[PDB]
């Protein structure tokens, strides 16, 4: 339907090529744009980890499991590499912090996005610090438009990334490895 | 409706011949789609097919004789006198698809509702003028100028003019066809037509496959080629 | 608006008025109207007029002569101007193209050049005001346009004259100056001259070789 997400760079208009809208009610949009929106956040999350670790990047200092001997240099540069070198447990508690994380955003808005609701606004884990507790709502519907434009623009980048490393010399300015 | 106006075209066109349907093609549902969307499609394809046609034969004329543009650009690896297929033989694959790419841009703006809307006109198969382009008041930058008329050399001729325009331009459309496929055929089988004859050399390549023989990979680029 | 630019050009040319095959009126590039397109479009005229007709005059004053003021022979000495340019300190090319910029960002400020009593050109003032430099308490002897006065008690018909002739003669003049460039640079294009010679590396290049800079100086692999 109209939602937010149209702007310009497609008129103003929905766009919808094939299918996807008029088999779909009030709750399927409900869940395309919680879909979307999740997908936006943890593509923007990933672009800007792989931009900061492969490229440049001071890189955190200390050890990450001195235990174990490895340190935050041992994981390489590369990304498949340093992902498999973390240890077991640390993905683990990484894996174990988001399905709780994301539990909890299901359990916990009562007006569940699907029954009501505003998809995307999760409980908790947003501003701690309230920078955008002053903003009017027409403020705040051009950040979320910016919000939607830069997860579509980064779940792009992320398939790039994943594609060039499985398919060398695909996505062109990118590099073979 | 849409049939008589094919009947008066047909008249235009050549009033010895006049109305020649053998195939009755005029008749048949397509997609189910009723009669005028189904002669809007038809008669949107010829123009399409005789517009093709024609830049094709210059073209053609002007790969076979040889009129590179200049340097640095995909000329530099075609050799100097190839024939005219081959000129699509050497240029680089991504020169082919980017080419290609363009041409399907075209046809995407051609029938986007959109675009045409814009100008405050309908689809073909909607009760639209056949083979026509629209303008590029729809784009989200804006365009220098359209790619009907580049300069404004149109737009003061009257619509009679415009008619007779129409009915030259699918004339010579046809006939275009007509000398392309003749070049198609004396590159393929030879004696096809008498006058071509030792004009044209053979070709063993496939027209219909686009990238059968693929470019080369040369990444003719300088000045902050960081893409290898 | 856009019937004023034919009677500027008629103005310019009566037998030629209004010759645009681009056409270029109507495209509005920066989406801010029809006005602001033309207004763009005079003023990067005029600029370019002023810039290649001064740019005519340097380079036939360079192409001989110099300036005996500290050591600015060994420079001319580098054979065509361009690579004088090519071949001038990093710190003058930076300071002149900084002191180029501060000349724009002064020009092109709407409040600067309200204080002129003018507004800019995209929003109705005239195309070409680099206005007078009384804005800041550095008490400057001359300004930019008519720096030794001599033009105070001029008619507003010789301003209009005096106008489409300056803009005419950077009509000329670019064409001018890119032969001259396209002459220093391929050989045999200007037909009618055959003096002017030697390499200019890159002409659209303001660093070259011994600038060094902070990297991004990736002189290699270059064009055509
Ligand atoms: C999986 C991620 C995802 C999801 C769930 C959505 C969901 C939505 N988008 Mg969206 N979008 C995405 C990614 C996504 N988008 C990306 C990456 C881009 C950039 C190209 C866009 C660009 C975009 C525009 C420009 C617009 C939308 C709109 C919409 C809404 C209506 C469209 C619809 O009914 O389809 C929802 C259902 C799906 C998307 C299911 C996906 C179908 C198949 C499985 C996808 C296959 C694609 C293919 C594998 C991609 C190749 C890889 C790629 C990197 C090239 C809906 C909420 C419209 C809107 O907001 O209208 C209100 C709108 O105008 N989107
Ligand atoms: C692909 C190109 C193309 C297309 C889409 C059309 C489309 C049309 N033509 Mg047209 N035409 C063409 C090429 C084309 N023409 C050429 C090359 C000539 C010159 C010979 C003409 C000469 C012509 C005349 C004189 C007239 C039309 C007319 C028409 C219209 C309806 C009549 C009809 O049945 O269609 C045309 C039929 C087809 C396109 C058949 C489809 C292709 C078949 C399936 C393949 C056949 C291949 C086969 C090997 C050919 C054997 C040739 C030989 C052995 C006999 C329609 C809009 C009529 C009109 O004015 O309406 C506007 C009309 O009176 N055509
Ligand atoms: C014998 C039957 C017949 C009849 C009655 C017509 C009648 C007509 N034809 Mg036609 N035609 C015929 C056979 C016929 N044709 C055949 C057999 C062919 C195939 C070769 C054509 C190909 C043809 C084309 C391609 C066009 C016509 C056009 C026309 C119309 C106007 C032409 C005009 O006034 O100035 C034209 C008179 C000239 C002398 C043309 C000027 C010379 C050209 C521009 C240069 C070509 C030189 C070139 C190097 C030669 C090689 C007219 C109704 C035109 C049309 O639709 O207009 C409404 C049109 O564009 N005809
Ligand atoms: C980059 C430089 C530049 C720019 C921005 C413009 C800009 C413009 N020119 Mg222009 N022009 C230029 C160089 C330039 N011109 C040169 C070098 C020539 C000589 C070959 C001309 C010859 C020219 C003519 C003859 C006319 C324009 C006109 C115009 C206007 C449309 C617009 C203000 C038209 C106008 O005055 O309006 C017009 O009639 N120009
Ligand atoms: C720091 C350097 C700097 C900056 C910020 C600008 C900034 C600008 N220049 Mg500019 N310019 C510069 C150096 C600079 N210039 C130099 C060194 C030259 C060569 C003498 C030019 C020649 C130039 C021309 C010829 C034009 C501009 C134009 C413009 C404007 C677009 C903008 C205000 C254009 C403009 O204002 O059009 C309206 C325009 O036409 N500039
Ligand atoms: C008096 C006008 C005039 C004439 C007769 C020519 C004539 C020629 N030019 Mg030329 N040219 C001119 C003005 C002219 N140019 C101007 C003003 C420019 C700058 C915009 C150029 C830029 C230019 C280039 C860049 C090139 C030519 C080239 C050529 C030759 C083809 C031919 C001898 C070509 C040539 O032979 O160069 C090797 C070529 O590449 N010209
Ligand atoms: C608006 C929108 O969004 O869409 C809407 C509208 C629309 C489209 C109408 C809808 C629908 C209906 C849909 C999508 C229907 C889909 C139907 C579908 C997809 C039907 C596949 C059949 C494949 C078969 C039978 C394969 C057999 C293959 C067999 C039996 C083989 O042995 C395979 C074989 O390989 C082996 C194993 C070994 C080899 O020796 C090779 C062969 C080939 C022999 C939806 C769902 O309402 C959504
Ligand atoms: C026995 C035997 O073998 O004989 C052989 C002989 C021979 C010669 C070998 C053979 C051949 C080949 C042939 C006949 C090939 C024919 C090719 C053909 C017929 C090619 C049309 C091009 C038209 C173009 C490009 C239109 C441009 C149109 C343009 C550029 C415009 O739109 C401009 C314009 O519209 C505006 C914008 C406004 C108008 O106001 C004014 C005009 C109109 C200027 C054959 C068929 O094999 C038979
Ligand atoms: C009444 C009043 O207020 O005071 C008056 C007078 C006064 C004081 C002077 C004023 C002033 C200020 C100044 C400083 C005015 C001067 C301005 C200046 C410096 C104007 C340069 C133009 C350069 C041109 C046209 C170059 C053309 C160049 C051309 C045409 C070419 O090169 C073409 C050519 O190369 C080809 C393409 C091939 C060659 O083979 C042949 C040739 C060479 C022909 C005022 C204030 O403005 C008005
Ligand atoms: C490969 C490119 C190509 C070629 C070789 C070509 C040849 C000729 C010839 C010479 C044989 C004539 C005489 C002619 C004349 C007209 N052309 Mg064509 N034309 C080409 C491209 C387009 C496009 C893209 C459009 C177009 C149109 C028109 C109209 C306007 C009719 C109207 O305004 O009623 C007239 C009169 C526009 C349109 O409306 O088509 C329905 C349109 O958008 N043309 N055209
Ligand atoms: C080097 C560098 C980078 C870069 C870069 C960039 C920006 C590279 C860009 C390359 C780019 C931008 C290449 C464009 C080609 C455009 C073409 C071929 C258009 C042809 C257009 C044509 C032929 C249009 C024709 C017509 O329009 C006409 C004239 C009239 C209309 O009526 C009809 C049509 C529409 C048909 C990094 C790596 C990104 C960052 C780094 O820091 C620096």
């Amino acid at each position: 339907s109209d939602m937010e997400g149209t702007g310009p760079e497609t008129g103003g208009k929905v766009f919808d090529p094939m299918g996807l809208s008029k088999i779909a009610s009030a709750e399927t949009l409900a869940w395309y744009r919680a879909a979307e929106l999740k997908h936006s956040r943890v593509a923007m999350a990933a672009v800007t980890g792989w931009a900061w670790v492969s490229s440049g990047g001071p890189l955190f200092p200390g050890y990450l499991s001195v235990e174990q001997g490895v340190t935050f240099e041992s994981l390489g540069r590369d990304g498949y590499a340093a992902w498999a070198a973390v240890p077991e447990a640390g993905k683990f508690q990484i894996l174990g912090v988001i399905g709780i994380l994301e539990i909890l955003s299901e359990s916990a808005v009562k007006p569940h996005y699907m029954a009501g609701g505003t998809p995307g606004k999760v409980p908790l884990l947003w501003d701690p610090l309230g920078f955008t507790a002053k903003l009017s709502p027409e403020t705040l519907a051009r950040k979320r438009l910016a919000e939607l434009k830069n997860g579509r623009l980064a779940m792009i980048g992320v398939m790039s990334l994943v594609s060039a490393h499985f398919i060398p010399n695909s996505v062109p300015l990118l590099p073979g490895s | 409706s849409a049939k008589a106006d094919l009947e008066a075209f047909a008249k235009e066109c050549n009033p010895v011949v006049g109305y020649w349907d053998p195939l009755g093609l005029a008749d048949l549902p397509l997609w189910g789609q009723d009669q005028d969307a189904v002669i809007g499609w038809l008669r949107h394809s010829e123009i399409k097919h005789g517009r093709i046609a024609m830049a094709g034969f210059v073209g053609y004329i002007a790969h076979a004789n040889g009129f590179r543009f200049g340097g640095i650009g995909p000329q530099n690896v075609v050799p100097e006198g190839a024939s005219a297929p081959e000129v699509w033989d050497s240029i680089p694959f991504l020169a082919k698809l980017q080419i290609i790419g363009a041409i399907g841009v075209l046809e995407h703006i051609s029938e986007d509702k959109n675009f045409l809307a814009a100008d405050g006109m309908k689809h073909y198969m909607r009760g639209g003028k056949p083979g026509y382009f629209p303008t590029f008041s729809a784009n989200v930058h804006p365009m220098p100028l359209n790619l009907f008329d580049p300069f404004k050399w149109s737009k003061n001729a009257s619509p009679e003019k415009k008619a007779k325009g129409l009915v030259t331009e699918t004339n010579n459309g046809r006939l275009a066809m007509l000398g392309l496929f003749g070049f198609l055929s004396e590159s393929k089988i030879p004696g096809s037509v008498p006058a071509l004859s030792g004009i044209i050399p053979s070709y063993d390549g496939d027209y219909m496959q686009p990238f059968l023989p693929t470019g080369p990979d040369t990444s003719l680029w300088t000045i902050g080629n960081l893409w290898a | 608006a856009m019937s004023a630019l034919p009677e500027l050009s008629k103005k310019l040319n009566p037998v030629l008025g209004y010759w645009d095959p681009l056409n270029l009126a109507e495209l509005n590039f920066w989406g801010a109207g029809d006005d602001a397109t033309v207004g763009f479009l005079r003023h990067a005229e005029i600029k370019h007029g002023r810039v290649a007709m001064a740019a005519f005059v340097g380079y036939c004053v360079q192409s001989n002569v110099h300036f005996p003021w500290a050591p600015f022979n060994s420079i001319p000495t580098n054979i065509a101007p361009a690579e004088q340019w090519a071949q001038l300190p990093e710190a003058a090319k930076w300071q002149i193209i900084l002191f180029v910029g501060f000349l724009e960002v002064y020009s092109e400020h709407s409040f600067i050049l309200e204080k002129y009593g003018q507004k800019h050109y995209m929003k109705g003032g005239k195309p070409g005001f680099f206005p007078d430099f009384d804005t800041m308490v550095h008490p400057v002897p001359l300004n930019l346009w008519d720096p030794l006065k001599a033009y105070k008690g001029a008619s507003a018909e010789r301003k209009a004259d005096g106008l489409l002739k300056e803009v005419n003669n950077g009509r000329l003049a670019m064409i001018g100056i890119m032969g001259f460039c396209a002459e220093a640079r391929v050989p045999g294009a200007v037909p009618a001259l055959s003096n002017i010679a030697h390499y200019a590396g890159d002409p659209m290049a303001p660093f070259a070789a011994n600038f060094h800079l902070p990297g991004f100086a990736s002189x290699x692999x270059x064009x055509x």
